[PDB]
DNA sequence: AACTACTTGAGCT
RNA sequence: AAGACCAGGC
DNA sequence: AGCTCAAGTAGTTACGCCGGTCAT
């Protein structure tokens, strides 16, 4: 269900860090926790913000009209 | 509990849980503790509208 | 009560 | 499988746990009142008494349940054959509708077909048999 | 009836295990009355083990 | 294969599960002083295993964290609210 | 008591008096059968049982998994394997001592120290 | 436990009080359809009898004695008569129906 | 407390042979019964007894 | 946040906290007769009624 | 109690016992009944001397017996003396009874 | 589901 | 528009 | 023919306040 813009918490942007993050996994093959730190998310609440998400968006995408 | 030899009536079979919530319920414990506080829901659930009528 | 002891 | 009644069996045991007259007696569908079991089998194809405690007790020493079944028997003792039998169950217009409730109403399960009059006696004795096992705290 | 069971018993078990007799069927042995408990029935919960 | 069996309520009786596959298990030739205190498996008779104890839940306390450490009649409750919550019931 | 039936005609056999003589008699009411008293013993109540603790124990009662392991010894062979229980007499009155099996011979020994049994 | 009523069970039933004083055979248990006038029938999906407020039934037919249409029975999602039964992934997503 | 936390462990432990004990001395006749109890309910009052004043 | 109420950080709640899309679906059908007289959907108004 | 005795443990007791309800059927381990034509010896043999002690300081032909509990005599607390005694008076002059001590 | 009221039934002189 | 049924709330 | 005593059988009434779905 898409990215959520800034964290809720804090307020610190993260639209863009989606992708960086995803990729950081999927290639560079680093664990989660790592991903985040070198994205800079620091305190947990931003943290948790990315680390939890599920990306629902990919699914309704894959209806048709 | 089929987990039990026959017969055995001691406390561990009977019902008694020996841990803290800090620390956790085996099933058994786990278990017999809800069949336990089942029987407390039961009556919040039944002497909730009796006692009403002993009301009125 | 029910899930402390019988007294309880 | 097949149509699926629901009429259940019960095999009484009168006399509480004290006055003198502890007989056993069971309720069949359709019939008003109850029969004394002693009846119920010479009226299926058990004439003969111990041969009656036959299906009931396996175990010819174990006086007391039998003890129990004696007061039984004399209850039925008035009744000495398959005729008689399966007439008390209330001339000619009622012995051939005794047979009827016999052969597709009791203990209906098992089969309701005919020549197996044997095994659902077998059964009711199994069942005054689990009657006596409890009255006896066992 | 059955004479010595100690075997019917730990050899439907065997049939079961194999699969000739439906991994739904209940088999009970109470030796301790002397029985033995055959259901094929339609609504028994079962579990795995 | 014979390696897993479908236990009635009926059979249920006449068996005799084991727990924790492991520990309850191999022989005794110190502990942990935090874990929640174990009994014990002294017995050999054993005819079954419990695929995992945390299967004797259904769908609602399944989502249930630490459920074994709440007050039962609580875990009841949210067994409760969980089908009151809100999220996605389908993607189309 | 063990009462008896009779040949012929296979029925429950009632009891009368040998007056003249003195000495039990039993008979039919079918035929016509009497045979003397076998014990002088005619009709027992019992109110405190005993009877029906050992309950049926095949030689299988060493193959109920569900039944508890002692490692002890019986007054005879001398073994190290067996199974127990309570009495099976379901009186909320009955008391709590263990009857033995051993998986080398079939016997029936306790635990209790106030009494003593053979049955 | 549905499939054990279509599969078995439904044959059972039809077959033992029947003959009349006229005999009945094996049945027929078709896949879901829509019989409406000013249409031939549609065979039908889920998704849709859900919006248009329908039911998910398919017709019975039975080789009657001396073929023959009797009924509609409302079968169940995810079974065998539901075409979702086999699917795959990418298969419902066009169905629009939820995996 | 790190320590308390076991003097309790083992305050469950006497408890519970506080019990086996009672329990052996049962599986033998060894006791008599408090007028106006049952043998078997004779023995339940103490094992209960037993347990919630180690609980307690 | 006293006797089970919370306090909820309204700034969170603006980046979108907790915020819920609600549907609702109002269905009608046109009623008719095998007497062929039909119902209607258009914009009504005045209209002798 | 009454306003006098108040802690007396026995005196408890000894009213206990006049109040509780005991029935012979609650003293009773078994009763059995033999044919014993003889009204001057048993069939019996732990019941031999029994006759003979009870001739010093017409019937029917049929016995009835009664077993009754060691124990059950001690809590309840009885006496052959009293049972008896009890019985026979129950019945009175249409039923003769012996026992033991 | 439990009671309590009301009237009825069968045993008994 | 009135009712019935299921569901759920303290 | 008539009367007390026990049992059966009949019948009744029960619960605080606050959306969906179906059909006469
Ligand atoms: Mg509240
Ligand atoms: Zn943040
Ligand atoms: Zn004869
Ligand atoms: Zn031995």
């Amino acid at each position: 269900m898409i990215v959520p813009v800034r964290c809720f918490s804090c307020g610190k942007v993260v639209g863009d860090k989606w992708e960086s993050y995803l990729n950081l996994l999927q290639e560079d093959e680093l664990d989660e926790g790592t991903a985040l730190s070198r994205l800079g998310l620091k305190r947990y609440c931003c943290r948790r913000m990315i680390l939890t998400h599920v990306d629902l968006i990919e699914k309704f995408l894959r209806y048709n009209p | 509990l089929p987990h039990f030899s026959k017969d055995d009536y001691s406390p561990e079979s009977k019902g008694f849980v020996e841990n803290s919530y800090l620390r956790g319920l085996t099933p058994q414990e786990f278990f017999f503790h809800a069949m336990g506080g089942r029987e407390g829901l039961i009556d919040t659930a039944v002497k909730t509208a009796e006692t009403g009528y002993i009301q009125r | 009560n029910p899930i402390w002891g019988i007294g309880c | 499988k097949g149509s699926r009644f629901i009429s259940t069996l019960q095999v009484k045991l009168y006399g509480r746990e004290g006055s003198s007259a502890r007989t056993i007696k069971a309720t069949l569908p359709y019939i008003k009142q109850d029969i004394p079991i002693v009846i119920i089998f010479r009226a299926l194809g058990i004439i003969p008494d111990g041969e009656i405690l036959e299906h009931i007790c396996y175990d010819v020493n174990d006086w007391q349940m039998l003890e129990m079944l004696k007061p039984c028997v004399e209850d039925g003792f008035v009744i000495q054959d398959r005729e008689t039998a399966l007439d008390f169950i209330g001339k000619e217009k009622r012995i051939q509708y005794a047979k009827d409730i016999l052969q597709k109403e009791f203990l209906p399960h098992i089969t309701q077909l005919e020549g197996f009059e044997s095994r659902k006696a077998f059964f009711l004795g199994y069942m005054i048999n689990r009657l006596l096992l409890c009255a006896l705290d066992r | 009836v059955h004479r010595n069971p100690a075997r019917l018993m730990e050899t439907l078990r065997t049939l079961r295990r194999k699969g000739d007799i439906n991994p739904e069927v209940s088999m009970i042995r109470d030796i301790r009355e002397k029985e033995l408990k055959i259901f094929t029935d339609a609504g028994r919960v079962y579990r795995p083990l | 294969e014979g390696l897993v069996e479908y236990i009635d309520a009926e059979e249920e009786e006449s068996i005799l599960i084991a727990m924790q596959p492991e520990d309850l298990e191999p022989a005794e030739a110190d502990v942990d002083p935090a874990k929640r205190i174990r009994v014990s498996h002294h017995a050999t008779t054993f005819t079954h295993c419990e695929i995992h104890p945390s299967m004797i839940l259904g769908v609602a306390a399944s989502i249930i964290p630490f459920p074994d450490h709440n007050q039962s009649p609580r875990n009841t409750y949210q067994s409760a609210m969980g089908k009151q919550a809100m999220g996605v019931f389908l993607t189309n | 008591t063990t009462f008896r039936f009779c040949r012929d005609c296979n029925n429950m056999l009632y009891p009368r008096e040998d007056k003249e003589n003195n000495r039990l008699l039993f008979e039919c009411r079918t035929c016509s059968y009497v045979e003397e008293a076998g014990s002088p013993l005619v009709y027992r109540h019992e109110l405190i049982t005993n009877i029906g603790e050992t309950a049926g124990v095949v030689q299988d009662i060493g193959s109920d998994p569900t039944l508890p392991r002692s490692d002890r010894e019986c007054p005879k062979c001398h073994s190290r394997e067996n199974v127990f229980f309570q009495s099976q007499q379901r009186r909320k009155d009955t008391s709590m001592v263990l009857f033995f099996v051993c998986l080398s011979c079939s016997h029936i020994f306790t635990s209790d120290q106030k009494n003593k049994r053979t049955q | 436990s549905f499939n054990q009523f279509v599969d078995y069970t439904l044959q059972d039933i039809i077959c033992e009080d029947s003959t009349l004083i006229i005999s009945f055979g094996k049945i027929y248990v078709t896949k879901p359809m829509v019989n409406e006038s000013d249409g031939v029938t549609h065979a039908l999906y889920p998704q849709e009898a859900r919006l248009r407020n329908l039911t998910y039934s398919s017709g019975l037919f039975v080789d009657v004695k001396k073929k023959v249409f009797i009924g509609r029975l409302p079968i169940m999602l995810r079974s065998k008569n539901c075409y979702l039964s086999e699917a795959t992934e990418s298969d419902l997503y066009k169905l629009k129906e939820c995996p | 407390d790190g320590p308390t936390m076991r003097e309790i462990t083992e305050t469950i432990a006497e408890a519970k042979k506080k019990v086996l004990d009672v329990t052996k001395e049962a599986q033998a006749n060894l006791l008599t019964a408090k007028h106006g109890m049952t043998l078997r309910e004779s023995f339940e009052d103490n094992v209960v007894r037993f347990l919630n004043e180690a609980r307690d | 946040n006293q006797e089970d109420s919370m306090i909820m950080n309204q700034s969170s709640i603006d980046r979108g906290l907790f915020r819920s899309l609600f549907f609702r679906s109002y269905m009608d059908q046109e009623k008719k007769y095998g007497m062929s007289i039909t119902e209607t959907f258009e914009k009504p108004q005045r209209t002798n009624t | 109690l009454e306003p006098g005795h108040a802690a007396d443990q026995e005196q408890a007791k000894l009213i206990r016992s006049a109040i509780e309800h005991t029935t012979l059927k609650s003293v009773t381990i078994a009763s059995e009944i033999y044919y014993d034509p003889d009204p001057r010896s048993t069939v019996i043999p732990e019941d031999e001397e029994i006759i003979q002690l009870h001739f010093s300081l017409q019937q029917s032909p049929w016995l009835l017996r009664l077993e009754l509990d060691r124990a059950a005599m001690n809590d309840k607390d009885l006496t052959m003396g009293q049972v008896g005694e009890r019985i026979k008076q129950t019945f009175k002059n249409d039923l003769f009874v012996i026992w033991s001590e």
